[PDB]
């Protein structure tokens, strides 16, 4: 996580050895679970 | 904010004007939600009775977007104080919900201890208001924003005649005369992460205004996640 | 605001 | 007992400072155990129309 936020979009925490990625409230963890998804029209934290 | 540059269209929309009983501004808060609004518990002093508008840029001409909201309950940090300005938090529910337009959307917020080692270490974030663009000036008619460094707490006390406790931090130039001043207190202190913008401060206070050697003082948001998440309920 | 010792 | 005890121990540490309570909860001003959340209770006013 100290290296490149792990990849992260958005949050990072640390699980066993396991970088572990996560996303504020209107977003949702992508696939990849690195990407954060807006699932609405104003996501927060976007500019519009 | 004495300095920085007016915000574009769409560039600072999570804003919010707080605007008194003559239906003028004094303070600013940040839209949290459709329900809330971040501001500061002295913001509250400051005014006999207030709204919340979100969407103005020119507060001398409507443009559309703009809305006006009662505010239904003040949820005050109890442990504020005027004489040390410690715990400069307060979060308002309005009566009804905003609509989220361009000019109009929330700042998210972080997670505490991600938003610790990795929002609080970025070298800016961004201060927005309607307040003076003077010390001694008068109230902007625009939206104006500033970049402003973040200050290592060492430096943020040796410039300060008063205490800086946990709860705040210290952003702005040493030589450069630039930062927030009066009227935008209470409004927000962004991060960007990622092209993503998190609310890490809250407007709070300052010996004058883009004093040499003297820096904006904020209320640091992760320190009160725990109370802001319980305040949105 | 405007906060002066 | 009450709300969150246990019969048979951590108080409420509050954001920006510094018959048990269950597994879960912490003791408020008023040891009425309650969530870590639920402790930020102890910290707010609340305020109607308003305000100086
Ligand atoms: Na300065």
């Amino acid at each position: 996580c100290s290296l490149d936020n792990g990849d992260c979009d958005q949050f990072c925490h640390e699980e066993q050895n396991s970088v572990v990625c996560s996303c504020a409230r209107g977003y949702t963890l992508a696939d990849n679970g690195k990407a954060c998804i807006p699932t609405g029209p104003y996501p927060c934290g976007k500019q519009t | 904010i004495v300095g920085g540059q007016e915000c574009k269209d769409g560039e600072c929309p999570w804003q919010a004007l707080l605007i008194n009983e003559e239906n003028e501004g004094f303070c600013g808060g940040t839209i949290l939600s459709e329900f809330y609004i971040l501001t500061a518990a002295h913001c509250l002093y400051q005014a006999k009775r207030f709204k919340v508008r979100v969407g103005d840029r020119n507060t001398e001409q409507e443009e559309g977007g703009e809305a006006v909201h009662e505010v239904e309950v003040v949820i005050k940090h109890n442990r504020f104080t005027k004489e040390t300005y410690d715990f400069d938090i307060a979060v308002l529910r309005l009566k009804t919900p905003i609509t989220f337009r361009m000019n109009v959307a929330p700042a998210c917020l972080p997670e505490r201890d991600w938003a610790e080692s990795t929002l609080m270490t970025q070298k800016t974030g961004i201060v927005s208001g309607f307040g003076r663009t003077h010390e001694k000036g008068r109230q902007s008619t625009r939206l104006k924003m500033l970049e402003v460094p973040y200050v290592d707490r060492n430096s943020c006390k040796l410039s300060s005649s008063f205490i800086i406790t946990q709860n705040m931090f210290c952003a702005g130039y040493d030589t450069k005369q630039e930062d927030a001043c009066q009227g935008d207190s209470g409004g927000p202190h962004v991060t960007r992460f990622k092209d993503t913008y998190f609310v890490t401060g809250i407007v709070s206070w300052g010996e004058g205004c883009a004093r040499k050697g003297k820096y904006g003082i904020y209320t640091k948001v992760t320190a009160f996640l725990k109370w802001i998440d319980r305040s949105m309920k | 605001x405007i906060r002066l010792p | 007992c009450g709300e969150n005890e246990k019969y048979d121990d951590k108080k409420c540490k509050y954001d920006g400072v510094e018959c048990v309570c269950e597994e879960g909860f912490y003791r408020n001003k008023d040891d009425k155990c309650v969530s870590a959340e639920d402790c930020e209770l102890d910290n707010m006013d609340f305020i109607y129309p308003g305000t100086r």
